[PDB]
């Protein structure tokens, strides 16, 4: 539960896989609508990137004893409570699409 | 003769990996080379023969056994600069391995993710030559170390 | 920043039918370099993470039925199953891979006549 213009903070761990993949992914999906691409990350310099409509909503922050990518979201508003998933990026996949977590948006 | 190279007392550091250092004086050797290259004060510990990390895998490359020694000094003066050392680079990631004794020339991209890299950048392509940092005013740790 | 445009938005199957789902990108996904196609095809079944079914549109994915087979030339990128099932059913969605944005253009949910 975040009020408008709250901070969230959401982590993810993979299972069963130790790290091998250079790039992390995070999808925003409202129900009734497509997933939409937010960020990726890179596992030695950050790869820092933020999709144009997301940029300025989103950081990203990754740490590797940590071994859970972080996504920080900022501003939030109805419009924005989704489910957002965690992801990952090797040569296709390796169980590294995660599942994701609902948002709700209220004072 | 390599017992006056020894007791010289000019180098930091001398270490001797299967060949003892008190028995290659009076040893014949077929072939005898030498890799001189400086790098940073963390990486020395990596020169040794089953180590792994972003520089002794991708950089230099060292076999599983090693009958040999590592020389290796420090200069910290005579070279190096203040603010910054804009001279010398060194690889960080490759997309592929390298086998031991084996010099790469080749100024490739890195390709962290899928898209093609290889002359445009922006997103998934990094540059993997890096630059020093040989300063005289930091710690140990931070001072060019020649490893030969 | 390709949009990609997938039609259409309602996909009648009956079990045991082939079906063919097509995908158009604004721009072509094919790199000149390595002259092939890049997308990927995804699976979204109610409570399910996302799954990716088909990638580059040439190879299939480990463990996945020779009845999904996808097939693109340059912009247009088509998705062909065949002896669809209840749980084949899904939402398919169409993932540019050429270049940074990704766009996520997929968007076929599949329903059995």
């Amino acid at each position: 539960l975040v009020n408008p213009g709250a901070s969230l903070k959401m982590s993810c761990k993979t299972s069963g896989y130790r790290f091998t993949s250079y790039i992390i992914h995070w999808v925003k999906q409202t129900p009734g609508q497509g997933l939409e691409w937010i960020g990726a990350i890179f596992p030695e310099n950050d790869d820092t990137s933020y999709s144009q409509k997301f940029k300025g909503k989103a950081t990203l922050t990754t740490d590797t004893s940590s071994s859970t990518a972080y996504m920080q979201l900022s501003s939030l508003t109805s419009e924005d409570s989704a489910v957002y998933y965690c992801a990952r990026d090797g040569e296709n996949v390796l169980d590294y699409w995660g599942q994701g977590t609902s948002v709700t948006v209220s004072s | 003769d390599y017992s006056v190279l020894y007791n010289s007392a000019s180098f930091s550091t001398f270490k001797c990996y299967g060949v003892s250092p008190t028995k290659l004086n009076d040893l014949c050797f077929t072939n005898v080379y030498a890799d001189s290259f400086v790098i940073r004060g963390d990486e020395v510990r990596q020169i040794a023969p089953g180590q792994t990390g972003n520089i002794a895998d991708y950089n230099y490359k060292l076999p599983d056994d090693f009958t040999g020694c590592v020389i290796a000094w420090n200069s910290n003066n005579l070279d190096s600069k203040v603010g910054g050392n804009y001279n010398y680079l060194y690889r960080l990631f490759r997309k592929s391995n390298l086998k031991p004794f084996e010099r790469d020339i080749s100024t490739e991209i890195y390709q962290a993710g899928s898209t093609p890299c290889n002359g445009v950048k922006g997103f998934n392509c990094y540059f993997p030559l890096q630059s020093y940092g040989f300063q005289p005013t930091y710690g140990v740790g931070y001072q060019p170390y020649r490893v030969v | 920043q390709i949009v990609l445009t997938q039609s259409p938005s309602s996909l009648a199957v009956s079990v045991g039918e082939k079906v063919t789902l097509s995908c158009k990108s604004s721009q072509s996904l094919l790199y000149s370099n390595n002259q092939k196609n890049y997308l990927a095809w995804y699976q979204q079944k109610s409570g399910r993470s996302p799954k990716l079914l088909l990638h580059w549109t040439s190879t299939r994915e480990s463990g996945v039925p020779d009845r999904f087979t996808g097939s693109g030339s340059g912009t247009d990128f088509t998705l062909t199953i065949s002896s669809v099932k209840a749980e084949d059913l899904a939402v398919y969605y169409c993932q540019q891979y050429y270049t940074y944005p990704w766009t996520f253009g997929g968007g076929t949910k599949l329903e059995i006549k």
